[PDB]
């Protein structure tokens, strides 16, 4: 964030000045990673059941 | 060689404002809490049982 300063009033001394100031930004990311399973059976066993 | 407000002298000028004076004000306590006999002459007699 910025910062504001209060200021004098004359062309002589440095209270006159208006300061400045920064404001900044940052980045963040969304990565995609993989995430899975393998589950084998046998090809008897699924026509065997009754679900 | 600058130009000052003490060089602008009455060229600029004071406002007021009355926002500040106003002031409530608070009777007599005794006045409200207890009765207000009317008097009609500087004494009163009370008689009360003493004894």
């Amino acid at each position: 964030l910025p910062e504001a300063g209060w200021v004098g009033e004359s062309a002589t001394e440095p209270e006159g000045v208006i300061p400045t100031s920064k404001v900044t930004w940052a980045n963040r990311t969304l990565v995609a990673e993989e995430v899975a399973v393998i589950i084998p059976v046998p090809e008897a066993v699924i026509d065997d059941a009754t679900v | 060689a600058d130009i000052s407000r003490a060089e602008v002298a009455t060229l600029i000028q004071e406002a007021y404002s009355d926002t500040l004076l106003a002031a409530a004000k608070q009777g007599s306590t005794v006045l409200s809490a207890f009765q207000n006999v009317n008097m009609g002459t500087k004494t009163t007699h009370l008689p009360v049982l003493a004894t």
